[PDB]
């Protein structure tokens, strides 16, 4: 069946280079063009660039013209998207779409077999373990807070518990909170920085 | 003399009529409303030879005649069936998907109701009332006010507005098609001169984007003439493929204008002009070209033009020049004799 | 190069309701738009193509119409599984694809009283104003904030942050409540 695979997504220094490989088994890249659509975190989808390996007619979006360099190889059934002079406002989840060829039905069907999409993030800060701060209670809501961690992946395991989405700070780091509506210990799992510090919360 | 003219009336009416009467029934067995016409015309044509109407030079037909029962039956059947056909055509023109929605046993009950609608004024008027049957003009108690009102006013008025709305709806459909194609034609022509006078790729890409959007829209729209054929017909596929290449020439012209060079974009647009006028323009030149595909208008026109004069002499006399008697049977016999030729002409 | 707009960018329909989403294309665009349903944390999936047809495998509840240069998507029923973000996308050429802002569909619920908790700062300064089990999103705390996704009894839980008293206003509260430490 049709199946698209992306890779190469991860931490990138502002001004560095990246390469995303849109592996697509099943169909052939010659048969269908491959459009790259990116979605900034918390915003709508945005078009970036397209490649049609049958003839070659690359044409990127206005904002990314020249910086990017899309390519496709039929021998590997892939459509790479070279990244050059990457900025801090280009962080998003890059999907790899498909599209038919005029004339007939395939053209009238829009981007249908989207890929999974691998996120690319750009920041000027390194990776540091969270500094869990015990949070006293006031029912009595109980929880604990973490600060100054990177990158995105982190989770809090307790022992009605909430875990609000991470919000980016003006200093380039993150901050996440949690609370359980108790009418206890705090665990944080940060795989990139392998920190498992335990925090004790008590009135 | 008078006997010779009357004698040949029955032979002309029956022999010619009965030849097509069975043929119409056989053809219909092998058009639900037309089946009624072949049936209804056959009933009073079969009983016509029983009294050849030549017993006027035999003092017969004491409790029978071709006039009262049979002519009332014939007039009622013709009027009711014509009204039903006109209403069906008007409904079909004016979006029948709500009134009927292809629900034509439901039409069989209505088809058999023509005699039921006939059996309220035609057979119910079975009485002498100083009719022919072998002061005013037969207006002491048989003034035929109801016969004229239902026979003429009811059928003519229903039919007249029915095709008037049918042709009106047809014009609005066709009108909604020529204007759309003309609008799509206008934007194709208007945007083409801008490209031929293009200075940079900033505008030659924008002009082509509008012309591509018009070609896609025009492909969905039906052509003004040469229409009504099946969507899978070769001519429809020939027209649709005519725009699958025009858009293909747009993509080739627009793709070469995306790279940055524009001197080549006009040449690709120029070769679009030579194929758009040779084939598409020729197609619409023969396009933008009335009457129904059958002879239903012909039979309806003939009947109303031959039986209205029959009742014209009914009340023409007022309380001498009584020439409406010899032509009385001839006028109605012609319509019955015109029934099978019209059916044959409709089949062609 | 064209601009595509969707006025109803936040819908609060309930189960079994009908949702109508409008989409207007600035330039002359033929019946060449599409609608995608993006479940959270997943790739978008095509729902309607060519503005009238249906993709092979979509439930029959999704239907769309054109009615001029505008475009519309109508949903007959709202099953619990069908609750995600819907995007309106046009396509005229390969290089002229523009996506709509996006329509989000959430779970309707009656107004509820927000609960506000003020957390004294840790000894190891930063305090957080907590909102727990409140609906709907139309609540603003006044002294960097982040709300959770819709919980699965269809309620939210806002959380403020400051680097004292925090107060929360809401249509479910007759008057704002102030908590101080």
């Amino acid at each position: 069946e049709v199946q698209l695979v992306e890779s190469g997504g991860g931490l990138v220094q502002p001004g560095g280079s990246l390469r995303l490989s849109c592996a697509a088994s099943g169909f052939n890249v010659v048969d269908f063009s491959l459009h790259w659509v990116r979605q900034a975190p918390g915003k709508g989808l945005e078009w970036v660039a397209y490649i049609s390996s049958s003839s070659g007619s690359t044409s990127y979006a206005d904002s990314v013209k020249g910086r990017f360099t899309i390519s496709a190889d039929t021998s590997k059934n892939t459509a790479y998207l070279q990244m050059n002079s990457l900025r801090a406002e280009d962080t998003a989840v890059y999907y790899c779409a498909r599209w038919g060829y005029w004339p007939g039905e395939p053209w009238w069907k829009a981007f249908d077999y989207w890929g999974q999409g691998t996120l690319v993030t750009v920041s000027s800060a390194s990776t540091k373990g969270p500094s869990v701060f015990p949070l006293a209670p006031s029912t009595a809501a109980l929880g604990c807070l973490v600060k100054d961690y990177f990158p995105e992946p982190v989770t809090v395991s307790w022992n009605g518990v909430h875990t609000f989405p991470a919000v980016l700070q003006s200093s380039g780091l993150y901050s996440l909170s949690s609370v359980v509506t108790v009418p206890y210990i705090c665990n944080v799992n940060h795989k990139p920085s392998n920190t498992k510090v335990d925090k004790k919360v008590e009135p | 003399v008078t006997r010779i003219f009357l004698v040949v009336v029955y032979s002309i009416v029956c022999f010619l009529g009965i030849l097509g009467n069975g043929l119409v029934i056989i053809i219909a067995t092998f058009m639900v409303w037309f089946l009624n016409l072949a049936v209804a015309d056959f009933l009073f044509n079969v009983f016509l030879p029983i009294h050849i109407t030549y017993a006027a030079m035999v003092f017969g037909t004491a409790m029978c005649k071709i006039s009262n029962f049979l002519l009332i039956h014939n007039m009622f059947t013709s009027v009711f069936l014509l009204t039903i056909i006109s209403s069906d055509r008007c409904i079909s023109v004016l979006l029948p998907v709500w009134s009927q929605n292809h629900r034509s046993r439901l039409a069989y009950m209505a088809c058999m109701v023509i005699w039921v609608l006939a059996f309220f004024l035609s057979s119910p008027s079975l009485v002498f009332r100083d009719t022919a049957n072998l002061v005013g003009y037969s207006r002491h108690m048989v003034v035929t006010v109801t016969r004229f009102l239902c026979g003429f006013l009811v059928p003519v008025l229903i039919i007249t507005a029915c095709y008037l709305t049918i042709v009106c709806k047809l014009q609005r459909n066709a009108r909604r098609q020529l204007a759309d194609l003309e609008d799509n034609w206008e934007t194709l022509n208007d945007n083409l001169k801008v490209i031929e006078k293009a200075d940079n790729a900033a505008q030659v890409k924008d002009a082509l984007t509008k012309m591509r959007a018009a070609a896609l829209d025009a492909q969905k729209a039906t052509p003004p003439k040469l229409e009504d054929k099946s969507p899978d017909s070769p001519e429809m596929k020939d027209f649709r493929h005519g725009f699958d290449i025009l858009v293909g020439q747009i993509d080739d012209a627009l793709k070469l204008a995306n790279e940055g060079k524009v001197k080549e974009a006009q040449a690709a647009a120029e070769q679009l002009k030579t194929t758009r006028n040779a084939y598409i323009q020729k197609y619409l030149e023969r396009a933008r070209s009335k009457k129904p595909d059958k002879i239903i208008v012909t039979i309806i026109i003939t009947f109303f033009l031959c039986w209205c004069p029959y009742h014209t002499l009914n009340l023409l006399e007022l309380h001498v020049f009584s020439l409406g008697l010899p032509l009385a049977t001839a006028l109605a016999i012609a319509n019955s004799c015109m029934n099978p030729i019209l059916y044959v002409f409709m089949g062609q | 190069d064209i601009q595509m707009t969707q006025s109803p960018s936040s819908l609060s329909a309930s189960v079994g309701d009908r949702v109508t989403i409008t989409c207007r294309a600035s330039q002359s665009v033929s019946s060449a738009v599409a609608w995608y349903q993006q479940k959270p944390g997943k790739a978008p999936k095509l729902l309607i193509y060519s503005a009238s047809s249906l993709y092979s495998g979509v439930p029959s509840r999704f239907s769309g119409s054109r009615s001029g240069t505008d475009f519309t998507l109508t949903i007959s029923s709202l099953q619990p599984e069908d609750f995600a973000t819907y995007y309106c996308q046009q396509y005229l050429y390969y290089s002229l694809v523009t996506f709509g802002q996006g329509t989000k569909v959430e779970i309707k619920r009656t107004v509820a009283a927000p609960s506000v908790f003020i957390f004294p700062p840790s000894d190891s300064a930063s305090v957080v104003c907590l909102l727990n089990n409140f609906y709907p999103r139309e609540a603003k705390v006044q002294w960097q904030e982040s709300v959770t996704e819709q919980d699965s009894d269809s309620t939210y839980s806002l959380s403020s942050t400051l680097t004292y008293a925090c107060e929360v206003t809401h249509q479910g509260l007759s008057s704002p409540v102030t908590k101080s430490f």
